[PDB]
């Protein structure tokens, strides 16, 4: 019965196919995203470091001041 | 021949274990990382919000103290 | 497809974590200087 | 649920006390005209008493208070305190009736750009194409808003979010027929995706896209347009695409539906198709 | 003939479970990872809020100690 | 250890000095005025005190020492405080005793409730139910947290969290609770997944597990229920779990423990099964008949 | 080379100043009492020096004056201006001399544990540990670094971090053949391992290297340890670690000792072992 | 547009404003004495004008206004907003006038590093020389400047991205400049990565490369390195990248073009070149005599 073992090993060359293009279809969204979240997060880095200098200058000021 | 063809069929059956146990860790992949991309979108617009708010915060309390 | 994005998120973790000890940082100094600006300005009255 | 209808409730009594608060700036507020902390402390009254109104789940009347604390609120000073009620009010009126949602969020897109926050305008923009496209039918206001999103964020290196911005609003047109913007679109982001090593695996789906809608309009291009992104990508005839566009476009030569028939089953055997691909194959394949 | 057969047939299964192997104990160790990133944005969430929430109470406080000053 | 040794004595040390300040606070409030800001030393005091005792592993001390500052802080006419010193407190206690810390946290829930943060509300809605189920034998009370977690949650428009709270909610309530409520929630999270891109692959399993529900509760209307679901989700027919389903009922029909059986442990050979499914495999089995 | 020296140029006269402003400053306070003003402008004074020289690439000199500017501002009655310039003085002690760097390092975590944070703590415990193993071979005090990071991680709720700082100390412990802490604590994380639907995957390695340390002791206690992990989780026996843990212990039941070496070169084949592993299955043949 | 023609319009009406306030103000000085608020004023309306002119689809004005404010701005004993203010400026000028733009970032790096901040400068030379090669055609400044952010990046201990900026500058080297540098940067970063967490498995393209490099300069060094890196890296020794380059090797001994044209040709056919490696093998294959 090898030729049955044959048409068997042609449909999970079948199924193996469809499972990886689908694992490669959502690869390539999984790498937007996480474009996209890098491309966010550099964002609110930068936002955060002028947050911090502009208040640790106008904390300081008011605190000179205040003497 | 007997040999090989055991063998591949170890083989296959490894493959689609192998396959499978992979493509149940991507769908995991995935939803983790949309949650993670949410959850930093919902940080990032409070941190622009805060920014602003106490940009004109310091604004207001130095052209206070300038009355004074 | 995955070792490249291994160095991504690697790097993304790598920079979060100064950026939290960048804010923990921020935190702690806003809370003391305003504590005790606050209670200088207050209590000298 | 009916404990939070009586502090609801108390709520309106809480409103009808800020409406007392307007009594005295109607009259007492003449001696009281200091207590502008006052007026701050009536719509901080009306924005919590819209918030137990929005636990009590009356999202007409949570969004009606919202919007008259924002309108309270905007006494030529804390403008942006007035643009987050305006847009609290936007997001409670959302469900229900999301009309004056629309034009709510228009008053926080133009207070926004009058201050210079161009990633909340688009974001805004986003959102409000989105709420056009699930509740009403319109498209061209989406579409609208979706460009002028895109070019806010392209203003400011912002380019993955005006890329997605004018994928949706080509496949949009390929899907409403205006082709020429489709391709144009397209063939766009496919340059751009294979310009870096990240996204340089998806510019074969990129070129498909742009190849179909180059074939729709005019047949004799399309072996020009599939050669063309042959050799600019030469990764992509070999892609299941490129086989099978020109599979199709070869058959079409001579009139025989058997074969792109069976070309189109065979590539539904592998993967299963989406209602775009479809109807554009079903239409275009006709003639 | 059957030698290249067996020789193909050994390169694929060597191929196959190394590179198989390789996927399967690199994905693990990245997304035990992730969680602790997950926490950490977590925690700063938490700390921007209170941070937040404090300067808008001090900034307010202070306005109203200044406007009852003069 | 000389060093939890040396850190249980500035521990009383401070213990002590707290009393102090207690005494110094009701002798300012009965006889001296402006003790405000002297209350509030005494909470700052109390305060270190309390975060030492955690550093010391004294859990219980900890806890009681911030449970005492948050009610001292509560007379102070402040609110975010007491919610965040309250939440420290059921912290500390969430080891050991946390009978307490579910008081606290409804306390907390109360406040953050009345300020208005409600995502909030919803994590420390999970975090009771979640601490309930694991440390009380209890799951209505938990079923409970969840469904308010999940109305917080989709009410704040965060959809997903709801999703995945509904989800969990469902299944538990299949073991023990009517399966009905199972099929509502299993088909509606079906429902919501198939169009959205994300879980649309993964719906089969919702789907797979409601008409299990109905098989568990009745043939006829489980037949019913999964041709209904393959005809509304086509995809459906070639699933394994369609397959697994049409040779079940087919022997369970036929009233064949033979069939079934060698069913299931084929089913089994591939893969792996899990508790809930053959609890439920095992239930239908006993009511064969 | 020219930025370099001109930095370092400019940086010496800046020091020369500072010590003249020191100096100055301490005479006219005593002599005038100006206040505190001269003496903060002094240590932003050091502080700016201390950057010039970490510009100039000079560690050891940037360090000492993050170290004076630390003492200084401390001095001063103020706490985390002095531990920033403790820990940076740390790092830039980091390089070439990191005793001094451990140092300060332990003084910062002092000064922070006195304050009642936490996180920071661990964190720097945990830095503690990698310089002791990286510069040092004193590998105890990273083991009590590591632990006292792994209780601050637990008793805070951060799960992650205590799994990660006791899987280190149970390496570093089977390390130098302690097995019984070893194998508690590989028990222990794969029975935290059980129900994560996400670490489940990695729950059976943790079960392996237990199994394996705990047959380093004797071979019945193994087999009782093997079959009752296979017990507690049922598929564990579908990976191949079962099959080798049993192939190699009836090999070294029946005394085949070429048959051990076989299997253990055939599984190197599959997949290559570490040094650490490779250690413990030589170990174990040795007897 | 009339939304684009009433923002041009109205910057124009801003900036003339501006300048007649600033005018005006150092006229006060000296009529008045007012103090500043004159000045912040007028920068505050050189702002909100440019920052409305850049949202009026202008670029370079907008950044020449932004310019101009920030110099008034440092006037006035403010850095780090001027700064900011000149990145803002040089990021507009980036599709207008490339030049601007590099002094302006000049300018903003300098004070930045001058303040103590080392990460900002980095990133500063990182755009610096992404903007250079992206749009001029030279590498040897984008060399610099990325050895300057590597080194900085390295001052605060942040390996990956001095690692990234190295093997790019180690690259743009091999392609262009001579192979030492190129060879010992790959060499390093290959051999400091045997114990890489998540990198276990890629060190053999690392010196594969500097092995191409070896043999780009000569056979007896191709193969000397080629030893050396076989006996250091054990799993190097069974990488097909192993067999292929002995492959190549032995056949350029023996002046045979053939071999070595089957052996590029199958490579290319089983794997896709890479535009780095195919350079490398055509100048090898120009010296095969």
């Amino acid at each position: 019965r090898a030729d049955q073992l044959a048409d068997e090993s042609l449909e999970s060359t079948r199924r193996m196919l469809q499972l990886v293009e689908e694992s490669k279809d959502a690869g390539i969204r999984t790498l937007v995203m996480l474009d996209e979240q890098g491309e966010q997060l550099e964002r609110i880095e930068e936002g955060m470091d002028q947050i911090n200098k502009d208040m640790k200058e106008a904390e300081k000021n008011l605190t000179d001041l205040g003497k | 021949a007997l040999s090989e063809i055991e063998t591949r069929h170890s083989e296959i059956i490894k493959l689609e274990n192998s396959i499978r146990e992979l493509h149940d860790m991507f769908m995991d992949m995935a939803m983790l990382v949309e949650s993670q991309g949410e959850m930093i979108d919902r940080i990032e617009y409070n941190v622009e919000h805060a920014v602003d708010y106490v940009e004109r915060a310091v604004s207001d309390t130095k052209k206070a103290v300038k009355y004074q | 497809m995955f070792m490249d994005m291994a160095m991504l998120v690697e790097s993304q973790g790598e920079m979060i974590d100064r950026i939290e000890y960048n804010v923990e940082h921020a935190v702690d100094y806003v809370e003391r200087a305003v504590s005790d600006t606050k209670k200088a300005v207050k209590y000298q009255s | 649920g009916m404990d939070t209808s009586g502090k609801q409730a108390e709520a309106m009594a809480l409103l009808a006390e800020a409406e007392r608060k307007v009594k005295n700036s109607q009259s007492f507020f003449s001696g009281l005209f200091g207590g502008s902390s006052k007026i701050e402390e009536a719509c901080e009254i009306y924005a919590r008493a819209a918030n137990m109104f929005k636990m009590a789940k009356n999202w007409s009347a949570a969004g009606n208070a919202f919007c008259q604390a924002a309108q309270l609120h905007l006494q030529l000073q804390s403008k942006h305190d007035a643009a987050t009620c305006f847009v609290d009010a936007g997001n409670a009126f959302k469900k229900a009736d999301p009309q004056e949602a629309i034009n709510c969020l228009m008053r926080a897109i133009e207070i926004y750009t009058d201050m210079g926050r161009f990633t909340i305008a688009a974001k805004h923009h986003i959102s409000i194409a989105e709420i056009y496209e699930t509740e009403l039918v319109d498209v061209e206001k989406a579409i609208a808003h979706y460009e002028q999103s895109a070019d806010y964020y392209k203003g400011e290196e912002s380019n993955s979010s005006a890329n997605k911005c004018l994928l949706k609003v080509a496949g949009y047109a390929a899907q409403l027929e205006q082709y020429q913007k489709a391709i144009d679109i397209y063939e766009q982001v496919g340059t751009s995706a294979m310009d870096s090593p990240l996204l340089k695996y998806s510019a074969k789906d990129y070129f498909f896209k742009a190849a179909l809608c180059h074939f729709c309009i005019d047949m004799l291009n399309a072996k020009l347009a599939v050669q063309k992104y042959e050799e600019l990508f030469p990764a992509f005839s070999d892609s299941r695409e490129c086989k099978l566009m020109k599979k199709l476009l070869e058959a079409h030569e001579e009139q025989n539906v058997d074969s792109y028939t069976e070309s189109v089953k065979e590539y539904d055997s592998i993967s299963r198709l989406d209602q775009w691909l479809t109807t554009m194959l079903l239409r275009i394949k006709k003639t």
